[PDB]
């Protein structure tokens, strides 16, 4: 039968210091025990200061870090270029995680 | 009485739909616009008022195409005119869908007509405020079409209409009468280029921009292309030659 | 389908489906309702039109729409039973979900909702009715008395009238309500009552129904006899002058 | 399954219900009512499906009320198991049934007789002089085979109930904490709050 | 005559006129100005805010669109929101699903036929707000003016809303000038002020009253209000 | 549009009134004249064949009495097609109830849910109302003997005797004259024929022309009876009353 | 488009009149006379085929239809209406009867459907009344024969006998005359013929006259045999020589 | 009150206006057609029109090929017929796919009919200005002609005329076939039958016609197709060799 | 007849232009933003001394930093409201933060053309603009405090000071000049009651008349009636001083 989800495999780290933060990957990208990429980054600039990494099934990461740079687009443009804190991202992110719970 | 004029789908006395004829008015009262059907193909040609300096020239075009052998040039009320060919895109694009080969002109132009004659059935829409100028080459020859508001249409040799229609019909029948043998794709571009110089008289007070686009089995190979650079100013040249 | 926009402005600003619902308010019985300092009484008056019905079936004015809350009105009976249905829906919904009955101003609020709805809705017209709403709050002894209107507008009220005439008993009721002292028992409650509807009813005791309604779900309504009793004792403190 | 009870004596329809509310490995509750009065002479008890079991219960009574208001008249024993009955047998054909069992308990002030009522998640119903649900039935059915009378006072009926609560505490794998007993009967419907050791 | 043609959108005249179209034209002429005007590397937005009371705000008149795209309205502004909203909408979808940016043309013949749903159907309205659009993409400096006909031209510059007449006829004379300001943005701007104070009559342009936007070249479609503009003045 | 030919058939005219019910109504008082009248042992229903003819087959016509349920009948003035889409969806209503309770309908919540009915044709839809009056005649064991009337506006009220369609005012003040609360079945169709009597706009009453129905509890028995008297029957009752 | 026409296009006027229906029933009064007399063992429908032109073939257009075998209609007014209604009762009397209790339902129930539908389109919004009166013909077990006539309101009535359109007044009032509760299908059929000649101005022979009965079963006419309780059907159209055989009797 | 007259309600007379105009528009086009039945074959004629230069005279037609067996000629404005024709077509496809055999040129005339009724009970659809000749040579009751109205009135014809001059054709073929005595005409060729048609249209008009001026459809067992212009001037040769 | 959203041959849909002029009928209304809060004021107007006044609510809570005051026919304004909190409510859900003061307005205003009997732009049920219109008064991080006006045109502007209602053309002109950029809070609440005290018919006391602020500190608050009364007096004394 399909199964609608496939592992990307990579590894990501993040942590913050008292005034800076990091956000780290390797730019791996396999499928069972075959590579797809040696460079294929993993980690983005979403704007308003913010880097993210969704990692799993790439096709899903992707999508979620696509929609979520969308919406700080959006953001902007309903909240007078208001700044997304990164409280507010989280908040955000999980309700776009949260959309898709089935 | 009166007031059969008031709601689109209604009959007047006399059997006539009001609301359509008023539809032709604006039509009428269009930029004109002609279509000749040539040997192996069909040239299409429009004139565009200057209404100022400020109009960048060559950049608003009006001259539609549809699929890739379609072409579709009306005047009138020009978002209509959009609306019509975006329907006969979707048209278009269904056609070949189903059967897998683009779709034939007389067909083409039926399903542009029936959708035209729909917004004559009912009170909840307006007619169509434009008649449209189209055609290509298919399986079977070069076809050229005119439909008016009220979802008539036929098949044409030469067809003008816009305010000049008049001046453009003269010189259409000349052409046929003189040529029943057959106009070519390059002498109908610039004959075409000449009838909307010679209609635009009735118009002569705004300077106006020439537009030609074309489609013929062996100029173009069957493909709707607009008339550009050098093809275009020796028809532009031909015209105003014999203005004078 | 039917959607056709019924209430609409006019220049001078007027929604005349609004205002001609008024009107059929103003056509209707009268009704009153006065708060004593333990409860509250609604009276409405009975049209005589025509006279041989079946009172022990035919519709009554005051309804109950939960069992500490009470509901009159004046206007279109047959739209009337419209929002009442609504009304005890709603409080069972209300008791279902907050475990706990409705207070008499969220009641009124929701009755005044949907009539307001029906104001500014396609295919519909306003409600032709008037309504006031009487009742204890759960737990609560102070009394409650409110009024909607078609518009959707409502408020409390120590004593209001509505309906046909209710410009004379509401006069009355202003010159003879005091707020300082208000009818401190159910007897003299309804008595002041019993006065108002008299100023218009001419004379009428069994064209004069009462309801009294007391703290914790204590809702009666009072027989031709005990009315009948009461016009009696008023109709002497005129002659006893 | 829960203790679900019921038994018609002459004059009134006593229901006796678990008081343990049991998730897995912990008994979470100890005194839970299984009981939803529908209107002042009818009671409903009920067991089955851990949510379903009380979001019916309430969905009833709610309706029970809104008759009564618009009614204002409080309708039958026999009229309201009829409308409970096509509630259970609409949804045993629904999306997600109602996995609920109940037994209605009611004092017809018409007829001046108690009635008791058993009705399945199925919509399955049938009159009773006693009647259970779950694994109950199978010690109290033939216990009150025996011991049932019909001219059986109230007081004869909790003596009976004692007896069947008995056998249950003695045979039944669980530990169901007792039950709560009411009576329902011409003057309403009482709780029975001595029953701990009656 | 016109009153009893005028009812509604689905109408035409004896004449073949659509006055329910004609009066949301009306709207526009009664909106306060607004000038656009582009060279081959920066289109220029220069808008008036009008102000209720001189206790009011001057309501905005500029809408950015998209990193490259923006707007200009005059009329019934909440009109503009949903026409604007509507071409950030468009904009967004290009980019996701075809990770390119929307080109003006297509922008203009997205919102002609957006409006022209308006004027042949029963029930509805036109829009009542008129629209100057400029953008940079693939082929240069964009300026769009979209009327509630339906009606979308490209130009190298224009004006719309009370008196507009004056800085329309301005720009049709400074042309060949303009047109060449290229690589100099503050030159287009001052072009701009110039033109736009050419339909000034009551009172002349403060900081708190003229509305800037450009866009260009390598300058993303950025709107200035305020001390912004004052350099400008 | 379509909005140019909307009677919009439920609004209020300045006075408050719905124009469409105070039309409706006005209909009604030219339909056949039907009486109702309540009494200790049962209740009586009579109405006025409105127009007749020779060839009118009587045996096989009804056309004012209608059976709702076993205990519940109407008298109709107005519409019959109209009264006949109620009288449906009432017996639908009286066996949904009969289903979901195991009881028979009360009286009252029939003829509740009938008026809620036409009370909708009246705040909403477009429609117009049903031009119909009921005088409904029915017996359940909280009220027993019940009479009520519901007319185009949904509203609804009981009565001891009461009268619809054609001068029902002459008709009520007859009533209102001999009528007495402790009468009995008997006295009230005698009651209810002499009414009839008296206000017909016709020379004579006959049998023809009548329509009679009671709603008894017959004595023998314990349990409620209606009867639809047939023709030869209301001929009887037309002589022993003394009117022949 | 969407027909956005939803609400009412009869309505009533200050007199209570209900205008459309009203006006429907003057468009039935233009139409050709049809009338239909019961006997004690059937009933006849009839009308005159008043062909709109030589050219046509008056036998390709009947104005009396079979709606289930043992029911027949006939009618005045508009003629396109009546087709349209015939289609709908012969359908209604499967899916609101046959197809629930396996036999074609009772003369005076199809009748109740066929009002229904017409008493809709007297309220439905954006709808006409339907321009016709009919008069059904049929037999049933239980009810034996009946004549029943259905007007553009929606209201129906039992005949013994009786006539619509044109000349009714006059028709009805012949009728009148000769009818009586003894009379047998073929009596009623002469009177019927009687009372069609007084409404035809041109020729009358069985050509120009469509006539119908609902009597005794026609074996003949059922297609099949081997099954005892289906004995055919009562409806029979009569042909235009077994018209000019009860003419020449006239 | 006034309104009686823009959307198919009852006039206080009991009339349609709107059907009466819709009637009124049929003869629009000036054009005049007649179809008549042979022994085997069935036959349409219409006169052809083409006043424009401009235009391409292979595109102007008002007879249509429904179905490989029914033909339909119109009398009305080329739009509206075209819906028609469009129409006529689907319907005639459908039922061959629901029902398995070919669909009746009767039956396809009582479908539109009914459909045209419609228009005239709904308000919200006008009727169509166009009345509706079909013709074929049915498996079952043989040559058919059957014509329908904005009324959704139709009925079946031994032959028929259409159009402004209408009355004259109707009479003279009336005429005809008062003398033959007999429903069709009796010949067995349709190219014979195609000349009787025309003879007939030339007589009742008073006109001479060029292979320009005609427009022939025919009908078959098994096949409905139109005439070429050089298939008629054929057939208007025939006619001239006998005058 | 004639549209529900017509353009008149000026421009102006004739039903908002006719809806604006049931707003004029309306009780006043009155809102002045200074660097220490926002202050709404409104005239209760009871129709008869028998309505309890304090069951008049013209004032009404959106979020603790959001208030509201309204004008007109204020049944309408109920599903207003409720549209806001549940935008101010939701916004928070979302984004764990306060919905920006003007953010809050702009929603609020995307209801207000929402009329039509089937306007071509999406699904517009509502047969008829809003009759009321309204003062929205808040507080946010980015632009501190501020006072809106929403109107049923779906337009909102930002005023320093501004009055809706029946008295609105006067209490505006007297508006232009009491205000300044350096108003104190308590400034403001008695030049609000004031102003109102002048174009209010009935004597201005605390039954009729009803006080609220919004203050960063402690948010929106409806001054109690004992409150404004000594707020009344303190008018009544600074201004016999002079």
């Amino acid at each position: 039968q399909f199964n609608p989800y496939g592992d990307n495999g990579g590894t990501i780290l993040g942590i913050a210091g008292e005034d800076f933060a990091v956000l780290a990957g390797d730019t791996r990208n396999i499928t069972d025990y075959s590579i797809n990429s040696r460079y294929e980054p993993k980690v983005f600039d979403c704007g308003d200061n913010i880097v993210m990494s969704a990692n799993g099934f790439a096709a899903d990461g992707d999508a979620l870090v696509k929609r979520f740079k969308n919406s700080v687009k959006w953001y902007h443009f309903d909240h007078n270029d208001k700044k997304l804190s990164i409280n507010s991202a989280a908040r955000n992110i999980q309700h776009l995680l949260y959309g898709k719970r089935f | 009485g009166t007031g059969y004029d008031l709601s689109n789908s209604v009959f007047s006395p006399d059997g006539r739909n009001f609301q359509v004829e008023y539809a032709v008015k604006a039509v009428e009262n269009g930029t004109t616009s002609i279509g000749i059907k040539c040997n192996d193909g069909v040239v299409f040609a429009v004139e565009k008022l200057i209404t100022s300096k400020l109009l960048v020239p060559q950049k608003n075009v009006k001259i539609q195409v549809v699929d890739r052998h379609i072409g579709c040039v009306y005047s009138g009320l020009i978002p209509d005119g959009r609306h019509l060919v975006n329907r006969g895109r979707e048209e278009a694009a269904s056609f070949k869908k189903l059967y897998k080969t683009p779709i034939p002109i007389p067909a083409f132009a039926d399903r542009l007509g029936q959708y035209v004659q729909a917004h004559t059935l009912y009170n909840s829409v307006r007619p169509f405020g434009v008649s449209t100028i189209f055609g290509g080459v298919d399986k079977n020859g070069a076809h050229l079409y005119m439909l008016e508001p009220s979802g008539s249409y036929w098949g044409y040799k030469g067809a003008a209409t816009g305010k000049g229609r008049q001046s453009a019909k003269a010189e259409l029948e000349k052409l046929v009468d003189h040529h029943p043998e057959g106009l070519s794709a390059r002498e109908a571009v610039k004959q075409a280029a000449k009838i909307i110089y010679l209609a635009h008289e009735d118009n002569k007070e705004k300077d106006f921009e020439l537009e030609i686009s074309w489609c013929s089995l062996s100029e173009t190979n069957g493909l709707h292309k607009f008339v550009k650079g050098d093809l275009l100013q020796e028809a532009i040249d031909f015209a105003q030659k014999e203005i004078n | 389908g039917y959607d056709r926009a019924l209430s609409i402005f006019s220049p001078d600003g007027h929604i005349f489906q609004v205002e001609y619902a008024l009107e059929a308010v103003k056509r209707g019985t009268c009704a009153v309702g006065v708060k004593g300092k333990n409860c509250v009484v609604l009276g409405c008056e009975r049209r005589s039109t025509l006279k041989l019905q079946d009172t022990r079936i035919t519709p009554s004015k005051v309804s109950k729409i939960d069992s500490h809350v009470v509901l009159s009105f004046s206007g279109l009976n047959a739209d009337s039973r419209i929002l009442i249905e609504k009304a005890r829906v709603e409080a069972q919904s209300h008791r279902l979900t907050l475990e706990d009955p409705v207070t008499v101003e969220y009641l009124t609020r929701y009755v005044a909702g949907v009539q307001q709805r029906y104001t500014q809705s396609g295919g519909v017209r306003p409600f032709g009715v008037s309504t006031l709403i009487a009742g204890f709050d759960p737990r609560d002894d102070e009394p409650k008395l409110y009024q909607t209107e078609p518009s959707g507008i409502y408020s409390s009220w120590s004593a209001q009238t509505i309906g046909r005439n209710s410009k004379t008993v509401r006069e009355f009721l202003e010159k003879n309500y005091d707020r300082k002292e208000p009818p401190a028992t159910v007897e003299e409650c309804v008595k002041l009552t019993v006065r108002s509807l008299l100023e218009v009813v001419q004379t009428g005791a069994k064209n004069i129904e009462i309801t009294v309604v007391k703290p914790d779900s204590d809702i009666v309504a009072l027989s031709s006899e005990e009315i009948n009793q009461y016009v009696t004792q008023i109709e002497q403190e005129k002659q006893e002058q | 399954m829960d203790i679900i009870l019921g038994i018609r004596v002459q004059d009134s329809v006593i229901l006796a219900s678990s008081k343990a509310v049991t998730r897995g490995i912990s008994v979470l509750k100890d005194s839970d009512d299984k009981t939803r009065q529908l209107s002042p002479h009818t009671l409903m008890s009920f067991a089955g499906e851990a949510g379903d079991t009380v979001q019916f219960a309430e969905y009833i009574q709610a309706n029970i009320q809104l008759y009564s208001i618009r009614e204002d008249y409080e309708l039958s024993p026999q009229a309201v198991s009829s409308f409970v009955r096509q509630e259970l047998a609409k949804s045993i054909r629904s999306r997600r049934p109602y996995q609920v069992n109940v037994l209605i308990g009611g004092y017809d002030k018409k007829k001046n007789k108690p009635e008791l009522y058993q009705i399945d998640y199925l919509g399955t119903k049938v009159e009773l002089p006693y009647g259970a649900h779950g694994y109950s039935g199978f010690y109290t059915f033939s216990l009150l085979d025996h011991h049932y009378r019909p001219d059986m006072t109230t007081e004869e009926g909790l003596d009976l109930l004692k007896l069947c609560v008995q056998e249950l505490e003695k045979r039944m794998p669980m530990d169901f904490k007792g039950v709560i007993v009411k009576i329902v009967d011409k003057d309403g419907i009482r709780q029975v709050d001595d029953f701990q050791a009656q | 005559f016109r009153n009893n043609y005028d009812g509604d959108t689905v109408t035409f005249s004896p004449t073949g006129r659509l006055f329910q179209v004609e009066y949301a034209l009306e709207a526009i002429k009664q909106g306060s100005v607004t000038v656009g005007l582009r060279s081959n590397t920066h289109a220029v937005l220069v808008a008036l805010k009008r102000n209720a009371d001189e206790l009011s705000s001057y309501q905005k008149k500029i809408i950015k669109c998209d990193e490259h795209m923006g707007l200009s309205l005059a009329g019934l502004a909440p009109d503009a929101r949903v026409l604007s909203n509507y071409l950030r909408q468009q904009c967004n979808y290009s980019s996701l699903v075809f990770n390119r940016k929307l080109a003006v043309e297509r922008a203009g013949h997205l919102l002609c036929d957006k409006a022209q749903k308006n004027t042949q159907s029963y029930g509805g309205r036109p829009y009542g707000v008129g629209l100057l659009i400029i953008g940079y993409d693939k082929s240069g400096a964009h300026l769009l003016e979209f009327q509630p006909s339906g009606n979308v031209t490209e130009l190298y510059g224009t004006a719309i809303g009370a008196r507009s007449q004056g800085a329309k006829t301005y720009l049709e004379r400074t042309l060949d000038t303009f047109i060449k300001i290229d690589g100099n943005p503050d030159e287009l701007i001052k072009a701009g002020v110039e033109a736009i104070s050419q339909s000034l009559r009551d009172e002349s342009l403060t900081v708190d009253n003229l509305s800037i936007a450009i866009v260009g070249k390598d300058t993303p479609f950025t709107i200035y209000d305020g001390e912004a503009v004052a350099k400008y003045i | 549009g379509s909005r140019r030919y909307d009677s919009r058939t439920t609004i209020f005219s300045p006075e408050g009134r719905l124009y469409q019910v105070e039309y409706a109504l006005e209909s009604i008082s030219h339909a056949g004249t039907a009486i109702g009248i309540m009494a200790s042992d049962g209740i009586v229903l009579a109405a006025e064949r409105k127009v007749t003819s020779t060839l009118l087959e009587q045996d096989t016509s009804t056309e004012k009495l209608y059976k709702l349920n076993d205990k519940i009948a109407v008298a109709v003035a107005g519409l019959t097609a109209d009264a006949e889409i109620l009288i449906n969806t009432a017996r639908i209503h009286a066996q949904n109830y009969l289903k979901t309770y195991n009881e028979d309908i009360p009286v009252e919540i029939l003829v509740r849910r009938l008026s809620d009915i036409k009370q909708g044709y009246t705040q909403h839809g477009g429609l117009r109302p049903f031009g119909v009056s009921f005088i409904y005649a029915g017996y359940d064991d909280r009220y027993g003997y019940q009479l009520y009337t519901s007319n185009p506006s949904g509203n609804y009220t009981g009565w001891k005797a009461i009268s619809v369609g054609a001068n029902t005012s002459a008709a009520q003040t007859l009533l209102q004259m001999d009528y007495k609360d402790d009468m009995k079945v008997d006295d009230a169709i005698e009651l209810a024929l002499k009414t009839l009597s008296k206000t017909t706009d016709s020379s004579a009453l006959t049998y023809d022309r009548l329509e009679f129905a009671t709603i008894r509890k017959g004595a023998n028995d314990g349990e409620v009876y209606q009867k639809i008297f047939k023709p030869q029957e209301i001929k009887d009752i037309l002589v022993k009353t003394g009117i022949t | 488009m969407t027909d956005r026409y939803s609400f009412s296009l009869t309505t009533f006027s200050p007199s209570g009149k209900l205008g459309q229906i009203d006006y429907a029933l003057t468009a039935v009064k233009q139409g050709v006379t049809s009338l239909g007399i019961k006997a004690t063992n059937g009933v006849v429908i009839a009308t005159e085929k008043k062909s709109s032109s030589p050219l046509a073939m008056s036998e390709t257009l009947s104005k009396v239809s079979l709606l289930t075998p043992d029911i027949g209609a006939v009618y005045s007014g508009m003629g396109p209406d009546y087709r349209v209604l015939v289609d709908k009762s012969r359908k209604v009397a499967h899916t609101s009867y046959k197809r629930i209790y396996g036999e074609y339902p009772p003369t005076k129930l199809l009748v109740s459907e066929v009002a229904k539908i017409m008493q809709e389109a007297t309220q439905s919004g954006g709808v006409r009344p339907f321009g016709v009166s009919l008069l059904i013909a049929g037999h049933d077990e239980f009810n034996g024969f009946s004549l029943y006539q259905v007007d553009p309101s929606g209201s129906y009535f039992p005949w013994k006998a009786t006539a619509i359109g044109k000349g009714s007044v006059a028709a009805k009032t012949f009728l009148e005359k000769r009818w009586n509760d003894e009379l047998e299908l073929e009596d009623a059929i002469h009177i019927a013929l009687l009372t069609l000649k007084e409404s035809v101005e041109g020729e009358f022979n069985g050509d120009t006259i469509e006539l119908a009965i609902i009597g005794d079963e026609n074996p003949d006419l059922l297609g099949y045999t081997g099954i005892p309780t289906d004995k055919g059907p009562r409806f029979r159209k009569l042909t235009s020589q077994e018209i000019n055989d009860r003419l020449e009797a006239l | 009150a006034g309104y009686d007259r823009h959307i198919t309600i009852f006039s206080p007379e009991g009339r349609l206006y709107q059907v009466e105009y819709a009637f009124k528009a049929t003869n629009q086009t000036n054009i005049n057609s007649l179809a008549v039945r042979g022994k085997d074959c069935t036959v349409v004629i219409s006169q052809k029109k083409v006043p424009d230069k401009l235009l391409d005279p292979t595109t102007v037609s008002y007879i249509f090929c429904i179905s490989r067996t029914i033909g339909m000629v119109v009398n009305g404005p080329i739009p509206d017929a075209r819906n028609a024709a469009l129409r006529a077509k689907a319907e005639a496809a459908e039922f061959r796919y629901k029902y398995g055999y070919d669909m009746p040129c009767d039956v396809l005339a009582k479908r539109m009919a009914n459909l045209s009724q419609i228009y005239t009970q709904r308000a919200y659809m006008r009727p169509l200005g166009v009345i509706l000749t079909f013709v074929s040579v049915d498996e079952e009751l043989g040559p058919s002609i059957y014509k329908t109205d904005p009324a959704g009135y139709y009925v079946g014809y031994k032959a028929t005329a259409t159009g402004p001059k209408q009355q004259e054709i109707t009479t003279n073929l009336e005429n005809h076939f008062k003398k033959s005595k007999i429903d069709h005409i009796n010949e067995e060729s349709w190219e014979k039958v195609v000349e009787f048609a025309i003879t007939h249209m030339i007589d009742a008009l008073g006109t001479e016609f060029s292979k320009n001026d005609l427009e022939v459809g025919v009908a078959t067992k098994d096949k409905f197709f139109t005439l070429s212009a050089e298939n008629i001037e054929e057939r208007l040769v025939a006619i001239a060799e006998q005058d | 007849d004639r549209g529900v959203s017509t353009f008149s041959p000026e421009g102006r849909l004739f039903q908002v232009e006719y809806s604006l002029e049931a707003i004029k009928l309306g009780s006043t209304a009155i809102g002045i933003a200074t660097k220490e809060g926002v202050v709404l004021g409104v005239e209760k107007r009871a129709t008869s001394p028998l309505l309890e006044s304090d069951s008049i609510e013209k004032i009404v809570e959106i979020d603790r930093h959001i208030g509201c005051a309204m004008s007109g026919l204020t049944a309408d304004a109920r599903s207003m409201i409720e549209h806001a909190r549940t935008a101010a409510v939701t916004h928070n859900l979302y984004y764990d933060e306060d919905i920006n003061v003007e953010s809050l307005t702009q929603s609020v205003c995307d209801l207000a053309l929402r009329f039509g009997e089937g306007a071509s732009g999406e699904e517009r049920l509502m047969s008829r603009p809003f009759g009321v219109a309204l003062l929205i008064a808040g507080h946010d991080a980015d632009d501190g405090y501020q006072l809106f006006h929403a109107e049923p045109s779906g337009t909102f502007y930002r005023y320093n000071a501004k009055a809706i209602g029946s008295g609105s053309e006067g209490a505006q002109a007297e508006l232009l000049n009491e205000w300044h950029s350096s108003l104190t809070l308590k400034e403001a609440e008695l030049l609000v009651l004031k102003i109102l005290k002048q174009v209010m018919e009935e004597k201005l006391d605390e039954n009729n008349a009803q006080l609220s602020c919004i203050t960063k500190q402690d948010g929106f608050k409806i001054y109690d009636n004992e409150k404004t009364a000594e707020l009344i007096k303190e008018l009544k004394e600074k201004e016999a001083a002079e």
